[PDB]
């Protein structure tokens, strides 16, 4: 019986915009999209 | 950008932080110098 999978934590900034400052303001742009995506991540985590 | 403590509360936007561990950034070493090296090639396009 699985108990767990592997944790995840991508991380928006760094995985869409490599240490660019314009793609990272345009992706400000965007609102709170990915704020859900790395709060879901951590939820998995806590979760497994 | 003053104390973890003055992180921790600005990523939740809230005065009182209960106790617990809260994921609020990343960390990257800026660059100190750039080595940028070409070929070893100097002669003119011919442009003119």
């Amino acid at each position: 019986l699985p108990v767990s999978m592997t944790k995840t934590s991508v991380d928006c900034t760094m995985y869409i915009c490599g240490d660019s400052t314009e793609c990272s303001n345009l992706l400000l742009q965007y609102g709170s999209f990915c704020t859900q995506l790395k709060r879901a991540l951590t939820g998995i985590a806590v979760e497994q | 950008a003053l104390d973890p403590l003055s992180e921790t509360k600005c990523t939740l936007k809230s005065f009182t932080v209960e106790k617990g561990i809260y994921q609020t950034s990343n960390f990257r070493v800026q660059p100190t110098e750039s080595i940028v090296r070409f070929p070893n090639v100097t002669n003119l396009c011919p442009f003119h």
